[PDB]
DNA sequence: TGCCTGGAGACTAGGGAGTAATCCCCTTGGCGGTTAAAACGCGGGGGACAGCGCGTAGCTGCGTTTAAGCGGTGCTAGAGCTGTCTACGACCAATTGAGCGGCCTGCGCACCGGGATTCTC
DNA sequence: GAGAATCCCGGTGCGCAGGCCGCTCAATTGGTCGTAGACAGCTCTAGCACCGCTTAAACGCAGCTACGCGCTGTCCCCCGCGTTTTAACCGCCAAGGGGATTACTCCCTAGTCTCCAGGCA
């Protein structure tokens, strides 16, 4: 068994561009992207915390690896997103 | 005339501008050196290709900048030097 | 002496993809011992990763570490 | 009282 | 029910919270850390994904294929500083 | 600064015989000043300016003075200030200090004076402000008899 | 002045006021001349 | 302010302001003690010497 | 006396080669960080440390800024820097 | 607080082309130079205040300054960690 | 008042064995730790990679010297192998 | 009682390394040779750029090491300037390099 | 489609707020000097930049020559997976000494001052 | 041969680096005990090594002319140095406020374990 993002980058294509397909070439391109940028701000959350001397990374570590890592519209935009998800999260 | 068309042909391209057999020749006999009798998998070597056509490519446009900037057309492997110097991998 | 099947021509043609218009003549030399450069210190990380996992099978992944580690990610290989 | 030998 | 569904994503919650507790980034990671980072990733690539398509739409075709990709990725400036060190394999380079 | 000038004309006015050396001027002017100024009775008595010895106190410092005179002591009151500890440790002989108004606010000026003066006599300021400082404020703020 | 009282119960601190009390009592003009008004 | 109530009042005065050069300062001096027109010269208390 | 042009600016090459102090006056450089600071966040504190941290950083950046400037100048047959040098230095290091 | 880049010197700049190397220097280096100091420090401080603000300080200490430093590639040594 | 570990007195234990007469500055000692510290952390954390990338749960000798073997230059690397393993085998052999 | 450290024959910290190497979270486990040999490298490291520290505070008839002696020592040996290439040394200087066309 | 794996459902111990206290330390308007880095002329040298003339080296076009590429085939080294069982590392109490500040004081290094040597014109 | 800039040797003063002293807390030692993975053993995949055609690319020559480079000739603009500005920077004079650190308490909130069904490869 491997474990792989094509199912949820499909879903995420499929409701952006309905009509449009994917290769499987440019799926791992996909794929690879979403691996590498999970990685990098799991690690900056990793550096945040651990300078902090906290034990645990919560929401204000990822939203700060975000600020940190992305460029500004997009990482405004990401921290609306993460703010937006969370808060319905809490409130189900 | 015939050169800018060449430009405009292979940078609408994608394909691998470096013949792959005599690649992965030349990386087999650097791979030599490091380890004996070492197997290679066809996507480590495709791989391998990609990364040194980027980087070629890359190194090449830094070094038409060097050349512009010396008020010449030609490429000279001074501007290959300068290239590598700037960007540090010297 | 594998270095010379890097041909002048697919010299030309990388060059050509990026946007040079005239090519001196010792180019070519200059760019095979660049190449060989690069592909010496990518494939001597491939192969510390390779024995380290005691294969000997250089795969994709220990090309593709190797390369996110020389600074350069490569996308498309790693899944 | 301690030489490394990769100057040496 | 499911936890990506209750927090309104549709990347998979639980992967990214198993995958935060599997790598050594805390030894303890909180509850909506994962629901944040998924987020982030499925806007990221909804937007990479929407400038792929409208490539792909620009160039006649159905499927998105690495040029778009790589088209889409160096023609937005944000997203070309985000992958700015990263080479996509059978993408090609901008046309100059 | 400003009473240089002044001072050096007193002392031509009164005893012209002493050999009078003007530390005034840019650094290039100082340095050709100073030269060859180690060579015995080469100068009699040096008018100089705070903020000059405070910029050249290795080249004063070092000197052995016989008396070091400072006019209008008051800029010395505050012991915290640079001015205090770049001029406490000078080699005199003997200090003498010029003032008109040796206490403007706290008994502490005063101790920082002295203190300038015989370091021996008030090595402490703590002792001193038990002593004498905080009761005497209370007594004029009418909080002890 | 009354202001300025007012203000010292909430950033400026004790020493601020304090100046800014003393210019009050020198003159207010410190603070904004009266407008010489024209037509808009 | 004073400049502009004194001229207002009519008092003729002279003004050392801590920042007029030292040139001027002894003039400044020697004019108020000659001159028995001026009526006020304005100071700063911490400037003069 | 009159020294020839290009005497005096080797002196000081070598002078300021051999020291490590630092070239940019503090207080004005203090300055700068305050203003630049101001627009992310009011009211923010600096440490004396941090700003010596950044002077140094910035310093040991503007020097090897200019090492690739000069190179550059060297390159097409000149001596002086022009605003050129720098605009390739900066465009080879892959910054802009 | 405006205008400070001013503070970045004629003289100053001419010191650290001389630290580099440079013998001369053209007229229009220094607001090159300007710039290119205002661009790096808005890039530092910005990560460096977003590392203040994490710690949910109000005081930017150097330790905040090198870690920004090393995220932007730039690892400073002497100054703690 | 509280504790802060530092590599100060190891640094200087290892001057002494090299240089019996040299001595080192604040500033210079402050380097010294920062240098440590920051080659400490590349090795620790190539080594979990290596870990992760293997399906490893630990970090054995083996992964810090493909570690140093990645990160170090040639002679360098080398020359810090035979260190390791000079060490390795020496902790073995006192059990 | 007889610390790791001796019994590695190294002077840097053993116990410490370990302890680190534990809380730092890279593995679940940690072995029990790796802080040594982690230990080892960063003695031999820190001997390699001492020495060449300390031989350049002898050219310069000074006895302690300043900053400028590691920089000019990191900087002159091109395996440690390899290492130590994007890091910047605090009152470290430059190297005295002058081009030759500059030259009279 | 048949799983593994993510999701309810109960305990549970500890990480991370609150809350003092507590210690360290300037903090900021308007003033007044006062030097030493800046800033401002400005004369002149020399470097930048624009021609101009060669002449040789890249470019294009063509006819061989060559080997990359593609399609079968075929054989095995070796990558990947599984079952055992040990050796090894995680916890856990007691010791204990090595490593922290606190405090001090030689001594190295910064600096100054003449005289001598070296560098530029 | 003049001048100007370093350089080089004594002296000297200061502040900090290297050392000694309590003290504690975190390495170390001696145990138990899960389980990670080292080691057989198997399987079957793909990596490599051979052909034999197709033909597109590489190569060697010829002819050509485009541009790189050396050589002159302005001329402008930046450097070296003198004179003037000014802005770092210290001092002041005021009343208390921050604002990061270390100890207590204590309570949500993660982790761990059990069972189950459904998401996904």
């Amino acid at each position: 068994r491997k474990e792989s993002y094509a199912i949820y980058v499909y879903k995420v294509l499929k409701q952006v561009h309905p009509d449009t397909g994917i290769s499987s070439k440019a799926m791992s391109i996909m794929n690879s992207f979403v691996n590498d940028v999970f990685e990098r701000i799991a690690g900056e959350a990793s550096r945040l915390a651990h300078y902090n001397k906290r034990s645990t990374i919560t929401s204000r570590e990822i939203q700060t690896a975000v600020r940190l890592l992305l460029p500004g519209e997009l990482a405004k935009h990401a921290v609306s997103e993460g703010t937006k998800a969370v808060t319905k999260y809490t409130s189900a | 005339t015939v050169a800018l068309r060449e430009i405009r042909r292979y940078q609408k391209s994608t394909e691998l501008l470096i013949r792959k057999l005599p690649f992965q020749r030349l990386v087999r006999e650097i791979a030599q050196d490091f380890k004996t009798d070492l197997r290679f998998q066809s996507s480590a070597v495709m791989a391998l290709q990609e990364a040194s056509e980027a980087y070629l490519v890359a190194l090449f446009e830094d070094t038409n900048l060097c050349a512009i900037h010396a008020k010449r057309v030609t490429i000279m492997p001074k501007d290959i030097q300068l290239a590598r110097r700037i960007r540090g991998e010297r | 002496d594998n270095i010379q099947g890097i041909t002048k021509p697919a010299i030309r043609r990388l060059a050509r993809r990026g946007g040079v218009k005239r090519i001196s003549g010792l180019i070519y030399e200059e760019t095979r011992g660049v190449l060989k450069v690069f592909l010496e210190n990518v494939i001597r990380d491939a192969v510390t990763y390779t024995e380290h996992a005691k294969r000997k099978t250089v795969t994709a992944m220990d090309v593709v570490y190797a390369l996110k580690r020389q600074g350069r990610t490569l996308y498309g290989f790693g899944g | 009282s301690r030489k490394s030998m990769r100057q040496s | 029910k499911t936890r990506s569904s209750r927090a309104g994503l549709q990347f998979p919650v639980g992967r990214v919270h198993r995958l935060l507790r599997k790598g050594n980034y805390a030894e303890r990671v909180g509850a909506g850390a994962p629901v944040y980072l998924a987020a982030v990733l499925e806007y990221l690539t909804a937007e990479i994904l929407e400038l792929a398509g409208n490539a792909a739409r620009d160039n006649k075709k159905t499927r998105i294929i690495p040029r778009h990709l790589q088209l889409a990725v160096r023609n937005d400036e944000e997203l070309n500083k985000l992958l700015g060190r990263v080479t996509i394999a059978q993408g090609g380079v901008l046309p100059n | 600064t400003s009473v240089m000038l002044n001072w050096e004309m007193e002392l031509k006015r009164w005893c012209p015989s002493f050999k009078i050396l003007t530390y005034y001027g840019a650094q290039k002017e100082r340095k050709l000043k100073r030269q060859g100024w180690t060579k015995p009775n080469a100068f009699h008595v040096c008018i100089t300016s705070y903020k000059l010895v405070l910029q050249d106190h290795q080249a004063f410092r070092r000197k052995n003075w016989r008396y070091l005179i400072l006019d209008e002591a008051q800029n010395i009151k505050n012991f915290k200030s640079q001015r205090w500890q770049s001029l406490l440790n000078f080699n005199s002989q003997r200090r003498l200090l010029l003032t008109g108004t040796p206490l403007q606010n706290s008994l502490m000026e005063l101790w920082s004076l002295m203190h300038f003066l015989m370091p021996h006599v008030f090595q402490s300021h703590r002792e001193f402000k038990e002593w004498f400082s905080n009761p005497l404020t209370g007594m004029i703020e009418g909080s002890q008899e | 002045y009354d202001d300025f009282m007012a203000q010292t119960t909430t950033f400026m601190s004790v020493i601020n006021i304090l100046m800014q009390l003393r210019k009050v009592c020198n003159h207010p003009n410190l603070f904004d001349p009266r407008p010489v008004t024209s037509p808009f | 302010v004073l400049e502009q109530f004194l001229t207002y009042h009519g008092h003729l005065y002279l003004r050392l302001d801590g920042s007029t050069r030292v040139e001027q300062r002894q003039a400044l001096m020697e004019r108020f003690n000659a001159d028995k027109r001026i009526f006020c010269f304005i100071l700063s208390t911490r400037s003069g010497g």
